[PDB]
């Protein structure tokens, strides 16, 4: 992102990267913009909620005086502290299941992170704290295998990276698992000016896709739910040309 | 005569669509359940019957044998209806469901029993001394004639609420020169059910 | 009066500008335990303030000890705390050690005691601000006199003043603990002055108004009118709530048991016909067989009881019941129907919340004891809402337990005769039996009282003596004395009630504990209920057979 | 989260959630339009209406929003065109003439009507019951064309046009392992 | 919460290796110092149960004295129930202190 139409589309943009992480089988890039502007706007909510009720407690306690009319009073702030609580609880549930999915890769992440040639970099997809949080979990968990049981293996076999032999450690994510999408076509209210979309009979703008292994071509349409597998569909969903139910 | 018996499944049907306790209709469901399993039978509470209306478990009270057959093809009308697409218009092996009834009346011991209890519904308890070999009983005969030469279908349930209760062949033929009962049974395309006596003591 | 009826949203207002808070409860209510009318005016409150959105909390206590050790507890924040059940017949700053000007600013509190018994304190009346009660329309009229002798009493010859002040004092005073009015129908009047009433409303005021039937048969019948207006003022689709006047009977769970067990265990009929011995059983089926009426049939289940003689009923006991003098049993109740599940009756409701009030689930064992009956006393609250009934059907079947086992406990008491006749008042102990355990709950006591009053009321005596029972509990070694007033019968007109029998066992017991070191504990909130040691009991007896009742 | 299993599904509380975060219709009881009071100002719902509001008229609110003014008597909500008996009727007569079709209906199907019933009790015109019963068979109807339809899984893909949240999350686990486990056979196969 | 919670679940963890133990208090240090970042105002041990009422009823399950809240003080007196806001009182459910949701 680079500016705002609306905090409400901030929040659409939360909510639909929060349900493309869930039931994504494969760990997304990180949207920093998105929650660098949230968390100001939960900081400064809390700020003028917090001095409003302060203001009023002041009223209320230094005399007598009147106490507040329930009308147009309780409601507002009452409506503002139960936002925050929802907005709080999809953030907590959000990175939550980050930091789930980072538990289960953290041996192929480290892998591919020291490879020079790829280009993808593990800055991009993970927050500085995460990255804290991988190195010293992989640190603490090695040190346990090694003293538990890694003590007493021959040398031939005592890394945990070995790629050789009988079966491998290293757990790829399954990019062919079977995801139910929703073609949500393009973003734009024009919904006709991308390159991809073709026409069947009766209209009908859809775009074709193509499996490999079944050497097959698929016709996805706009608004019919599809359950389709996940390794030829990566573009699609990163382009928000679907969005996963 | 006929309406009669209309208005009554008519009722029995109206009841089991109906009957809802908070936000659950129970015996749709308990039929959904049990069509999924193979299992073509229902269990009907009594207190529900007599809280929902009074007459219908007034008349089941009166004359059960005669009564029961019309809540027990009710059932299955109503399973066909909630379990199989017209498609504007096949297999249809649903046969006439089983209906199991529950109570919580006063226990009559078997020595209490005298001449007024002939065709009533009664609750006993006893044990259970010796249990005999299954036994095959016709639901659907395929009939044969063999002068006319036509072929006929009788369906017959299993309440009798008489001694008899038996048509065993009509006399003369379906309208030349027939006899009296000239008519046979195919044994192959009929359908049977399963009957077992017991002993109690 | 303090606060007169037509001044109660007033106060009610007051309460919203004392309590309505973001996030801080600013009302706590303590309420009456062991008792029906506390605990309908409780359930109407918490559903008033939950209206609103006014957060509380709802605490129940037994004795005085926890009375003052919450109020000990509390803090300055709560604004208003609400006492209903008690608390009228004392006064609350000598108990409370309240200090007027520790709480001036004036209402740094406010304390709304809300209580049924008519004598109570006339100085918590007139004399103290921050405590605060609701009038049934008692000061106003009856108290005209007191006042001025109290507001006067708040040269040589002025002594005859003080002497008449005096005089007027005493005479109000000396006078026997009574009810006379209903809580919950004043909080239902409350709430049709303001404009909240609904279908629960007036169930909880018809629970609350016939939890009173027993005891208080007066109050109920000058009480009766105004539900009936009011019930008439306010297809069988599975949502309907019906609310009828049908014809109802004093029988005991006549529509949850056989009609059998209910003429057998029906008090009234089980007074007028002598059902302890064999020559009641006799004239039991003596009737059963003029009405008709097969025994094997009338030994069943009232679902499956025969449809025509259920629809007869009614025909067959006005022409039958008018030889054997049982033709007051036949009055009007109300009957609540909801969906297909049933009809109820108030009579019936109010049974099964006190058996399940009564069984459910040194001093230590004592505080056990407390802690389970508050707990039970959560779990009748509970089965209030109409999305439990396996709380109730719990509740009909101990009812009926309980009965059988009073009844097997009263016929024994009748024919050994341990009901001593004194001069002045008749005396029972129960030093040995059965089933002992169950007798240590108050109200136990008092259904078994209740019966043995109505046994010997049903008698030939025209002797009118207050009767004392005592029960024993070997843990402890002590004995639970309940003091009971004499009851008319039911059949009775109008005239011969001036004034219901007042009841002076409060006041003995209390004045032989001021004039004698006694082990006694006087903590339970009715006054008539105390506890006594085994060792100590005789002769404070004898103290209370040589004093002034 | 994990809670065992429970990162890959979404839980049916989850599922509510997301519905009730969805506009509604409302007609207010009261009144606070500005004196030409206290400004909403929520960050995550057009105040515009919440503050240029006035009674006996007709403004677009979030679901909770309307469902927290009806605990209080500051609501009346306007029920939608789909729940009424006239159009249910259609629709049911639709799906029988059609034995193939999943009926046009919106995602929201069911959770809406159940919370509109726990809630909105009074505000219906038609009475509850019959509603109920329509929606009930409605979801007998689509459960029969359900089962029907997946009696063949194909390895390659599937497509289910009308489906809503519920009947897709409670579906979900059972074909994706069966499709993974085909994709997978036919893999090692080749 | 990361606290292991050993005032309350097994009592005395001694079932666990002594790595396993040092592993468990490396990983609840790992968990403190997580919150104490940039989220450090989000209660990530918190609930996931969406929130869906404002407003709740809530029994009283073990006996305490007096805890002071925002604005107000909540006395725990056994055996009693309380009608407050959902979200104050989510701390001393998770505890087991409170009952009947
Ligand atoms: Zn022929």
């Amino acid at each position: 992102t680079q500016i705002y139409v609306s905090p409400q589309q901030d929040f659409s943009d939360l909510m639909k990267s929060w349900k493309n992480e869930r039931c994504s089988p494969e760990l997304l890039p990180y949207p920093h913009q998105l929650m660098k502007r949230l968390l100001n706007r939960i900081s400064m909510q809390s700020q003028l909620i917090e001095n409003i009720s302060m203001g009023f407690l002041d009223m209320q306690n230094a005399s007598n005086a009147n106490p507040p009319m329930p009308n147009e009073s309780k409601l507002p702030l009452l409506c503002m502290e139960t936002e925050l609580e929802r907005l709080k609880f999809v953030i907590r549930s959000y990175i939550r299941c980050r930091l789930s999915k980072i538990d289960k890769f953290s041996l192929y992440l480290r892998q591919l992170n020291e490879d020079e040639n790829s280009l993808i970099s593990l800055t991009d997809l993970l927050s500085k704290d995460e990255i804290k949080y991988h190195d010293t979990h992989s640190l603490i968990w090695l040190k346990l295998v090694n003293d538990s049981i890694l003590k007493y293996m021959p040398e031939e076999l005592q890394a945990i990276n070995d790629t050789e032999g009988s079966v491998n450690m290293i757990d790829e994510p399954d990019w062919n698992k079977f995801v139910f999408i929703h073609v949500n076509g393009p973003p734009d209210g024009k919904w006709n000016e991308d390159p991809l979309l073709q026409e069947n009979e009766f209209g009908k703008p859809c775009y074709t896709v193509t499996i490999p292994d079944l050497k097959e071509e698929v016709e996805l349409t706009i608004g019919s739910i599809y359950v389709m597998r996940y390794e030829v569909i990566r573009d699609l969903l990163r382009d928000d040309k679907v969005a996963l139910i | 005569n006929d309406d009669d018996n209309t208005e009554i499944i008519k009722s029995f049907k109206n009841f089991i669509l109906e009957f809802r306790l908070d936000s659950q209709f129970i015996y749709r469901d308990q039929l959904r359940n049990n069509i999924l399993v193979k299992n073509y039978s229902l269990t009907v509470n009594m207190e529900h019957l007599i809280g929902y209306n009074e007459d219908i478990y007034k008349k089941l009270s009166d004359e059960p044998s005669d009564i029961i057959p019309l809540f027990e093809t009710a059932i299955t009308q109503v399973a066909k209806r909630i379990s199989i697409l017209s498609r504007a218009q096949l297999l249809n092996s649903l046969p006439t469901f089983q209906l199991i009834l529950n109570s919580n009346a006063n226990q009559i011991p078997l020595r209490d029993l005298d001449s007024e209890h002939v065709s009533k519904i009664v609750r006993l308890s006893g044990i259970i001394i010796s249990t005999s070999v299954l036994s095959s009983r016709a639901t659907y005969l395929s009939i044969m004639c063999r002068n006319c030469r036509h072929t006929t279908s009788i369906t017959i349930n299993n309440f009798n609420s008489i001694t008899g209760n038996t048509v065993s062949l009509p006399r003369s033929c379906l309208s030349k020169n027939c006899g009296p009962d000239p008519y046979i049974i195919i044994h192959e395309s009929s359908k049977f059910i399963d009957q077992q006596f017991l002993k109690l003591q | 009066m303090y606060y007169g009826i037509s001044q109660f949203s007033e106060a009610y207002n007051k309460i919203l500008r004392n309590s309505s808070s973001h996030s801080s409860c600013q009302l706590v209510i303590f309420v009456s335990c062991l008792n029906i009318d506390a605990l309908c005016a409780t359930k109407m409150l918490s559903l008033l303030f939950k209206k609103q959105l006014v957060q509380s909390q709802i605490v129940p206590i037994f004795g005085y000890s926890e009375l003052r050790r919450h109020y000990s507890q509390l803090d300055d924040n709560i604004n208003s705390l609400l006492l209903v059940g008690f608390g009228g017949v004392i006064d609350l700053e000598a108990f409370l050690e309240i200090d007027p000007q520790e709480y001036v600013i004036s209402f740094r509190r406010d304390i709304y005691v809300l209580d049924a018994h008519r004598p109570w304190n006339l100085d918590n009346i007139f004399g103290s601000q921050i405590i605060q009660c609701f009038d049934d329309g008692t000061v106003d009229d009856t108290l005209g006199e007191q006042k001025e002798a109290y507001y006067k009493l708040l040269r040589k010859q002025r002594k005859k003043q003080i002497h008449e002040y005096e005089g007027v004092l005493e005479e109000y005073y000396s006078q026997g603990t009574t009810v006379v009015n209903s809580i919950s129908a004043q909080i239902y009047s409350l709430l049709s002055a303001i404009g909240e009433t609904n279908l629960s409303n007036l169930w909880l005021n018809i629970l609350g108004t016939t939890s009173l039937d027993i005891a208080y048969a007066q109050v109920y019948n000058r009480l009766y009118p105004l539900l009936q207006d009011e019930v008439k003022r306010l297809v069988k689709t599975p949502d309907t709530l019906t609310l009828n006047i049908q014809p109802d009977y004093y029988l005991f769970l006549l529509r949850h048991s056989s009609l059998y067990d209910s003429f057998y265990y029906s008090n009234y009929v089980n007074a007028k016909l002598s059902l302890w011995n064999e020559n009641g059983k006799k004239r039991l089926h003596k009737m059963f067989a003029r009405m008709g009426i097969p025994l094997s049939t009338a030994q069943e289940t009232w679902l499956y009881m025969d449809h025509s003689i259920k629809r007869e009923l009614g025909i067959i006991f006005d022409k039958n019941l008018d030889r054997y003098g049982l033709q007051d049993i036949i009055r009007d109740g109300f009957v609540r129907t909801l969906g297909y599940r049933g009809s109820i009756s108030a009579s019936e409701f109010v049974e099964a919340l006190t058996a399940l009030l009564e069984v459910g689930n040194s001093a230590q064992k004592l505080t056990n004891l407390r802690k389970r009956w508050v707990s039970n006393f959560w779990l009748s609250w509970d089965a209030l809402d109409d999305r439990k009934v396996e709380l109730l059907n719990r509740g009909i079947q101990l009812a009926q337990d309980l009965q059988r086992a009073i009844f097997n406990t009263g016929v024994a008491i009748l024919e050994k005769k341990l009901i001593k006749h004194l001069r002045i008042y008749r005396l029972c102990v129960l030093q040995d039996g059965p089933d002992l355990d169950l007798y240590r709950n108050p109200l136990t006591l008092l259904r078994l009282g209740n019966w043995l009053i109505e046994c010997c009321a049903e008698s030939e005596d025209k002797q009118l003596l207050p009767m004392v029972l005592a029960s024993i509990d070997e843990n402890t070694d002590t004995y639970l004395v309940a003091g009971l007033t004499p009851r008319y019968p039911r059949g009775l007109d109008t005239i011969h009630t001036k004034k219901p029998i007042l009841n002076n066992f409060s006041m003995a017991f209390q004045q032989i504990t001021a004039e004698t070191d006694a082990k006694v504990r006087i903590d339970n909130f009715e006054s008539s209920i105390i506890e006594i040691r085994r060792e100590d009991l005789s002769p404070f007896l004898e103290k209370l057979t040589l004093s002034g009742l | 989260s994990l809670p065992a299993h429970l990162q890959q599904t979404f839980s049916p509380e989850e599922i509510q959630f997301i519905v009730e975060n969805e506009p509604i219709k409302i007609f207010p009881r009261i009144t606070t339009r500005q004196k030409i009071h206290t400004r909403w100002q929520l960050i995550t719902t057009d105040d515009k209406a919440l503050n240029n509001m006035v009674a006996m008229r007709s403004t677009e609110v979030v679901l909770w929003i309307a469902l927290l003014l009806k605990q209080q008597s500051k609501c009346s909500i306007v029920a939608p065109q789909w729940l009424t008996t006239k159009e249910l009727d259609r629709k049911i007569q639709y799906e029988k003439t059609h034995p193939d079709r999943f009926s046009e209906l919106p995602w929201n199907w069911l959770v809406l009507a159940r919370i509109l019933f726990n809630k909105a009790k009074d505000d219906f015109h038609d009475p509850i019951h019959e509603l109920r019963g329509k929606i009930q068979d409605l979801r007998e109807i689509r459960q029969i064309k359900v089962l029907k339809g997946l009696k063949y899984l194909n390895e390659s893909h599937l497509q289910l046009d009308n489906l809503s949240l519920l009947e897709i999350n409670e579906l979900r686990p059972f074909i994706t392992e069966i499709m993974d486990k085909l994709r997978e056979i036919h893999t090692a196969s080749l | 919460n990361g606290l292991d919670l050993m005032s309350s679940s097994q009592q005395d963890t001694n079932n666990l290796s002594h790595q396993e133990q040092e592993y468990l208090k490396e990983y609840c240090d790992l968990i403190t110092d997580l919150k104490s970042g940039d989220l450090v105002d989000i209660d990530l041990s918190g609930s996931l149960v969406p929130p869906s009422d404002v407003f709740i009823d809530v029994r009283v399950l073990k006996d305490a004295g007096e805890i002071q809240t925002e604005y107000g003080v909540f006395n725990l007196i056994k055996d009693s129930q309380f009608f407050v806001r959902q979200s104050d009182v989510e701390r001393l459910i998770q505890q087991g202190y409170l009952q009947k949701i």
